[PDB]
């Protein structure tokens, strides 16, 4: 299956995504208990236009590892671009709790609470961000002026 | 009424053309190494400085390549076929381009000595690197150098005059006057010329030569 | 003759004539270059008879007999495409890919026979 | 004498093409029936 | 040295 897998990913850097997503769903046939790949796939098929079929792979994923930070992060990106900020919001949360040293995590949760409304919840979660990581500190700096 | 307007669009003359009053003349390259000037230093990276040592010569050999790849950067110089003017049986152009100091690539033949780097894909150029020991290779050290430009063997055509005085060092030349818009060189076609070396020599060495170009998971 | 027979699109005769060589070299001497020439001219027939199995069976001896033949394996996995055994022919597809990793129908042939296991 | 190597047939290209746009436009005959079922 | 000049 891993080769499977880097054909797979060799198509899709190369744009040609139906032939990713035909790579990777033999993968997964191969080893259906898998996280990563379940993602890849998600990916593909929300890259080819089928959101909810995507979703159906990565709730399948999910409840198969209740405990994998990439799938929730999947999950939480794309109910963002779906407009799910309700659920989003859950997802963020608990992902938030699974890593709580990671920059990122609070990053797209201030962003989350900001996009919903709550000021001071922004604020915090940005100001930690701050505190956190400098490096990317520059989307950090808009981040709290536009809150402000 | 399409078709004429995209015509004019294509070859614009009473438009372009401002005063048809150009001078004609080659530009000619300053690389001195004495005078320190903002656009001198974007052009000569190892900085301005008795002569120094070899050793010395290959350590700052080594930080000019780590300096000019430090940047964000992309080389294609092993991408594109060479040719030079002749051999001498005792090192080819390979010595030239395996970025090391100690070793280096050997011209005889006739003292206009040329230097073909033909492309197979059309590879927009940016920066051109070239190395120079003036101190360590004064007998074989290239004096004038002119850097020429095409698409073909057939349409080369001058692009810019180099003189040499005293550059021992990496030589940056990133190429503004062909396009202001793009600030890059699009050609197919380089090839380099060295009609004549410093002390009235006869053939030349080339230390390094390097071309720049711009552009979870299962192990 | 049966070559011939073969290239006159007239298989029937080819075929009969390649069993008679086959009947009478069976005996004697299954290696030196002949039995895998009779049984690769005696399977491509059978595959061009649409009679697929004794093809089949034909091809696997002869890729026994030799196994580095990149079109052995090309024919191998014609004819399991040609049937349902998917695995099979993707088996036989890969490995010919190995023995030659410049095959013009053999990509096609790849991604078919994928795009077909995926499908299924 | 010297033996002269027998002619060894060769899967032609074209008969293998044939055989993949006939397998092609048979698996799209039956999913359109799909949908019409 | 070589180079030897005219």
């Amino acid at each position: 299956y891993n080769a499977y897998y880097g054909l797979g990913t060799s198509a899709m850097k190369l744009g040609q995504y139906e032939e990713a997503l035909l790579y990777f769903e033999k993968a997964r046939s191969i080893n259906p208990v898998n996280v990563v790949l379940i993602c890849c796939c998600g990916g593909s098929l929300e890259k080819l236009g089928y959101k909810e079929k995507a979703l159906q792979y990565y709730e399948l994923a999910c409840h198969l590892q209740p405990t994998s930070s990439l799938s929730k992060y999947k999950m939480g990106q794309l109910l963002y671009s779906m407009t799910r900020y309700n659920v989003a919001l859950q997802t963020f949360e608990e992902l938030v709790k699974l890593v709580p040293d990671d920059a990122t995590a609070h990053y797209l949760l201030g962003q989350t609470y900001r996009i919903v409304g709550r000021k001071k919840d922004a604020i915090k979660e940005l100001t930690v961000a701050m505190n956190l990581d400098p490096k990317g500190n520059q989307v950090i700096i808009d981040e709290l002026q536009k809150c402000h | 009424i399409g078709i004429n307007k995209v015509l004019d669009h294509l070859a614009p003359s009473e438009l372009i053309k401002p005063v048809k009053s150009c001078h004609n003349k080659p530009s000619v390259l300053v690389l001195d190494d004495r005078i320190v000037d903002a656009a001198t230093k974007d052009l000569y990276v190892n900085g301005f400085q008795q002569n120094p040592t070899p050793e010395n010569l290959q350590h700052m050999f080594h930080q000019g390549i780590e300096i000019l790849d430090s940047a964000r950067m992309i080389n294609v110089t092993h991408l594109a076929l060479w040719k030079p003017s002749s051999f001498k049986l005792g090192n080819p152009v390979d010595f030239a381009l395996d970025d090391n100091y100690d070793t280096f690539w050997q011209s005889d033949g006739g003292q206009p000595h040329q230097l073909d780097i033909m492309f197979s894909k059309r590879m927009d150029i940016c920066v051109m690197a070239i190395f120079f020991s003036m101190i360590a290779d004064e007998s074989y050290a290239p004096s004038l150098v002119k850097v020429y430009a095409g698409h073909s063997p057939s349409d080369a055509r001058f692009y810019k005059m180099l003189e040499v005085r005293n550059v021992n060092g990496w030589v940056a030349l990133r190429f503004l006057d062909n396009r202001e818009d793009d600030q890059l060189l699009k050609c197919q076609f380089i090839r380099l010329l060295f009609p004549v070396n410093h002390e009235n020599g006869k053939d030349t060495h080339l230390r390094g030569i390097r071309l720049y170009v711009p552009s979870a998971i299962l192990r | 003759m049966g070559v011939m027979y073969f290239k006159k699109n007239e298989f029937v005769k080819a075929k009969k004539y390649l069993k008679k060589a086959l009947e009478v070299v069976k005996d004697l001497d299954p290696s030196s270059r002949t039995t895998i020439s009779i049984q690769l001219n005696l399977g491509h027939t059978y595959r061009k008879l649409n009679e697929n199995e004794i093809a089949i069976k034909c091809f696997r001896c002869v890729l026994e007999k030799n196994d580095k033949n990149s079109e052995i394996h090309c024919s191998l996995g014609y004819l399991y495409l040609k049937t349902k055994k998917l695995q099979k022919a993707i088996d036989h597809l890969h490995k010919s890919l190995y023995l030659k990793p410049n095959n013009s129908s053999a990509t096609a042939l790849l991604k078919n026979a994928l795009e077909l296991n995926v499908t299924l | 004498m010297i033996r002269r190597a027998p002619t060894t047939l060769q899967l032609s290209h074209d008969d293998v093409t044939s055989l993949i746009d006939d397998l092609n436009e048979q698996k799209l005959k039956q999913q359109l029936n799909i949908e019409k079922t | 040295l070589s180079d030897i000049t005219n």
